[PDB]
């Protein structure tokens, strides 16, 4: 199939933090990209090109460490270096909450309806019920180093977390009568696991990717614990996304090519490589229609690739 | 350098 070798757009990302563990971009269901540039968050409306500086941190030294849109796209969660999880209403352009519970920077976030899960450099994961005063409703402690990857499954039955301790944990949706204990703990990656993504059409299928010392994409069945595939990408794997229409996966990489790789699922055959970034890719996010992937890189650019469409 | 500009 025809995949364009050039991106559809190249947006300037001056002052983007070249820190592997941070999750600095997210594309809303309302077709708005949120991009964290140092101490500010900018919003770019894909349909009009309008840009808004939503917020800026108020104290010296503070920087944005994560962003994540709620499913409806009206609220943006913003994790900070000062261990806060802020909740912004982007229609009103105002901060609704400043949730403190963490002891260190909040580098990862994932929503499950009104529950927002936040992962910290401390190794802990907190569940926040953003609708209520006592927001901190659970603590999940299965990592000894920074939680850099965090993703609820689309059906809300599992939460996956990846850490700088080379572990992947698969958590249940509720503690039940027991405690918050992982259903699965995968130790096979030999490097940090920032890339965590669930298969949109298969409830229990998860893809994870490891850092420079690992370089592999692994596919798992979280019910059986099976590792269905382990593929060497020859570079750190910062992010993985699944196409919800083509039965393909896309991954972002660093040294030496700083490319995105498209893979055919389930064969894991390499379909294409998107080249152009001149420094390592930091994060990927996908448009709500599934057609475009935005890659944020250390070269201070956001490249938007229309790699899953012909129109 | 305007942020997010083309």
């Amino acid at each position: 199939r025809y995949i364009p070798s050039l991106p559809d757009r190249i947006l300037d990302a001056p002052e983007i933090r070249n820190d592997y563990y941070l999750n600095l971009v997210d594309w809303s269901s309302g077709n708005v990209l949120a991009v964290a540039l140092d101490n500010s968050v900018y919003l770019w409306s894909a349909s009009s090109g309008d840009i808004l500086q939503l917020l800026q941190m108020e104290q010296p030294g503070e920087y944005i460490s994560s962003v994540a849109w709620i499913k409806e796209g009206n609220y943006l969660a913003v994790g900070t270096s000062s261990a806060e999880v802020q909740l912004w209403d982007v229609q009103q352009q105002k901060r609704l909450r400043n949730m403190t519970s963490h002891s260190a920077r909040v580098g990862s976030l994932s929503w499950n309806s009104y529950i927002l899960s936040s992962g910290s450099r401390s190794g802990h994961i907190h569940h926040h019920d953003v609708r209520v005063a006592e927001h901190h409703v659970a603590t999940l402690s299965g990592h000894s180093q920074e939680v850099c990857g965090l993703r609820w499954a689309p059906d809300g039955r599992h939460l996956a977390s990846g850490g700088n301790d080379n572990l992947v944990n698969v958590w249940p949706s509720a503690p039940g009568e027991g405690g918050w204990v992982p259903l699965q703990t995968f130790t096979q990656h030999q490097g940090a696991v920032k890339a965590v993504a669930w298969c949109p059409w298969q409830s229990n299928v998860l893809a994870t990717g490891g850092g420079t010392s690992d370089r592999h994409i692994r596919i798992w069945n979280v019910c059986s614990g099976a590792c269905l595939s382990a593929v060497d990408a020859h570079s750190q794997v910062c992010s993985i996304l699944w196409s919800p229409h083509y039965k393909e996966l896309i991954s972002g990489h660093g040294f030496a090519q700083n490319q995105l790789v498209i893979w055919k699922y389930p064969t894991m055959a390499k379909v294409a490589e998107l080249k152009g970034h001149t420094s390592r890719v930091l994060s990927l996010t996908m448009s709500p229609d599934g057609a475009t992937v935005a890659s944020a890189a250390a070269d201070e650019t956001l490249r938007l690739w229309r790699c899953f469409e012909l129109d | 350098r305007a942020p997010x500009s083309d």
